[PDB]
């Protein structure tokens, strides 16, 4: 009966139970609206701190020549790691790399150039996406015979197309812009 | 001696700083952060790019969570916790005047237990209805409320790309008044910074920094709302640096260099 | 050129006080003003009315 | 312009050249818009319901003083 | 980005606080018997 | 040069799909299910 004692237990109790499941019945109908995603892999020492998500690189050529060579703290432990990886975690080509990550599920990350990344990005059906900086600082250029009258011309009008916004707005043509996704 | 990287004063046509020193006999060689630009690259010869580099957006660390238990008082607001009780009180006494100086202490703990809420007297019958149908609204408006509040929480996404600040207003951000970083916005003809420059033109107060470091302390000191454009390198730095308080986010805006000239 | 004082057409520009002529204003018929001017070849002077 | 002017016919093409050019439209643009300037609840919503409450606090008040004179 | 156990947690205490009210009120129920 | 890069990581974008019986688990943290578990054996112990 009106046991004055318990009764504001049995009171208190139910404002306690009242909020929680109003606390839970709010946040819930927010998980069920946003539905946002999140991405396991974030640098290339997230790839070396974890063994379950495979990764591997081409077996030929600069950037399987560039692990095996490194000798920075991270990079030596991913290299170490492709050596002697069961089964060979080196693909053939750059399509046989990409339909491998493809068909994985996201349980193997490729790593190759960053500009070929950005593309595939861009490329249907717009699964890949390239994750954290880059590994390493290279450049492309214009090559001209040692020794040419086109040396300085040509070196010259590049930094002219760069500061001006052409290679900028060249880039944006034919990566995004362009692309498909 | 004078402490500037290279300029071409275009009145007195003459160099000015490490790039100058070169041009005049001074100095053989520059060792240090040069850009490589066509301007100089004219006068003077650079090696190839040692730090590849670019403009950066330096945003506040997010902080983590959360504040207290004062978001809980939040959603029903303090005045409507107070009348949801003068109220609970006032249904009681209702309830009290349908049921000696004893008799009416335990009646009204009874009544205060049919209050904490959860035989036909048309009376008290059709009080414990609308009060039901009171508390119902209540919670139904705390629980819809509530939802508000932790669907946007979901919905603040961390800003990243520099598109990120173009496409909205909320957390405001300019760069240095003078040097290549500024120029880049105000000349640049790309979409997205196109509109970053137009914004940053007529912004007031002043987006633009005297000294460099005062856009480091403005972003510290506007606790997310306030962000600043410099190059890569400095900001990289600053992350590492106390309070740790500071962040870089997203890629970059150009590709620059640094050679040794 | 003669024109009336008018939001956002004709405008005195913040430091007035310290520039001369036409730079004082500023707004939408003193930009139209000159782009008039540009395709006509002609030099003038805006005076409020 | 004065009535019969030099200005009177290269001015009124020269404006429409800024018609179709868009300039017009992005003058507009700059001044209006471009130079222009332009999570939490309640109580105001809550009070309707709690009158409501009194009012069938009131009702049942007047429910229970006419139940005791009949019985 | 989950759920706060922040503002959930302001509820827990004013129930245990609650809890030790009655455990109290409690306590001086059966003194007077 | 007109264009930097370096080596980048590739992987795939996971899709809406987590099935499982944890996103239940999620909402009301794990300390709030244990303490509403203790407060709740502390309320019985209280009545009782
Ligand atoms: O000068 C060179 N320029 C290269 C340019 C590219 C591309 F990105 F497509 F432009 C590529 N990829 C082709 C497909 O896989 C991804 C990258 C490889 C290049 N290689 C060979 P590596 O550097 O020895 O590995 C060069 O030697
Ligand atoms: O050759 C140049 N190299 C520069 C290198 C750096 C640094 F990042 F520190 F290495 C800087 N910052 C110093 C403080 O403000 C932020 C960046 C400015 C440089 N400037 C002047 P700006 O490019 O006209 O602005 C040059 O001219």
């Amino acid at each position: 009966p009106r046991s004055l004692s318990g009764r504001i237990v049995g009171g208190v109790w139910w404002f306690f139970t009242l909020i929680i499941i109003s606390s839970y019945t709010a946040n819930l109908a927010a998980f069920l609206t946003v539905e946002r995603m999140v991405s396991p892999i974030e640098s290339a020492e997230d790839l070396s701190k974890q063994t379950e998500i495979a990764y591997g690189t081409l077996d030929s050529g600069s950037t399987k020549e560039f692990f095996r060579r490194s000798k920075i703290a991270v990079f030596d432990k991913m290299w170490t790691y492709m050596r002697s990886a069961e089964p060979s975690v080196f693909v053939r080509t750059t399509a046989e790399g990409v339909a491998r990550v493809r068909k994985s599920k996201g349980k193997y990350a490729y790593l190759l150039e960053s500009t070929m990344n950005e593309y595939i990005e861009q490329r249907k059906p717009c699964d890949t996406m390239k994750v954290g900086g880059n590994l390493d600082s290279k450049g492309y250029g214009i090559a001209t015979p040692k020794g040419s009258s086109l040396g300085t011309p040509v070196n010259l009008a590049v930094l002219k197309l760069s500061e001006q916004g052409v290679l900028d707005k060249l880039k944006n043509k034919w990566w995004y812009d362009k692309g498909e996704c | 001696g004078d402490g500037k990287y290279g300029a071409r004063d275009a009145d007195t046509k003459i160099w000015n700083g490490m790039v100058g020193e070169l041009v005049y006999g001074k100095a053989d060689i520059a060792i240090a952060p040069l850009t490589i630009t066509l301007v100089r690259e004219e006068v003077i010869d650079f090696s190839k790019p040692f730090m590849s580099l670019g403009i950066s957006i330096m945003i506040k660390k997010p902080q983590k969570s959360k504040p207290g238990v004062f978001s809980f008082l939040d959603p029903l607001a303090y005045e409507i916790w107070m009348c949801i009780v003068f109220a609970y009180i006032g249904v009681s006494v209702v309830l009290f005047l349908v049921s000696t100086n004893e008799f009416g202490i335990f009646n009204s703990l009874w009544f205060s237990l049919g209050a904490f809420m959860q035989p036909r007297s048309l009376s008290g019958r059709i009080v414990g209805g609308v009060w039901w149908f009171f508390t119902l609204i209540i919670i139904s408006s705390y629980t819809a409320n509530l939802a508000a509040f932790l669907t946007v929480e979901r919905m603040v996404s961390p800003i990243e790309s520099a598109e990120d600040l173009s496409k909205q207003t909320e957390i405001a951000y300019g760069t240095l008044d003078s040097g290549s970083t500024k120029e880049f916005f105000r000349r640049s003809k790309i979409a997205v910074f196109d509109k970053m420059w137009t914004y940053m033109r007529s912004a007031e107060p002043s987006v633009f920094v005297r000294t460099t470091a005062e856009g480091v302390a403005r972003v510290r000191k506007s606790k997310g709302k306030y962000a600043y454009l410099l190059e890569s390198t400095m900001n990289e730095y600053i992350e590492q640096r106390k309070p740790c308080d500071t962040m870089k986010v997203g890629g970059n805006l150009d590709s620059k260099g640094y050679g040794i000239a | 050129v003669t024109t009336i004082l008018e939001s956002p057409y004709v405008m005195m520009k913040k430091n007035h006080e310290m520039l001369e002529g036409n730079e004082r204003y500023e707004g939408y018929c003193v930009d139209l003003a000159a782009e008039i001017a540009k395709h006509c070849g002609f030099k003038y002077k805006l005076t409020i009315v | 312009t004065p009535k019969g002017s030099s200005l009177g016919t290269p001015v009124n093409l020269a404006v429409l050249k800024l018609s179709e050019q868009g300039v017009l439209d992005k003058l507009k643009n700059k001044w209006w818009y471009d130079k222009g300037e332009c999570s939490a609840l309640s109580l105001s919503n809550v009070a309707g319901v709690f009158y409501i409450l009194v009012g069938g606090l009131g009702l049942a008040m007047l429910v229970a003083l006419i139940e005791f004179c009949y019985k």
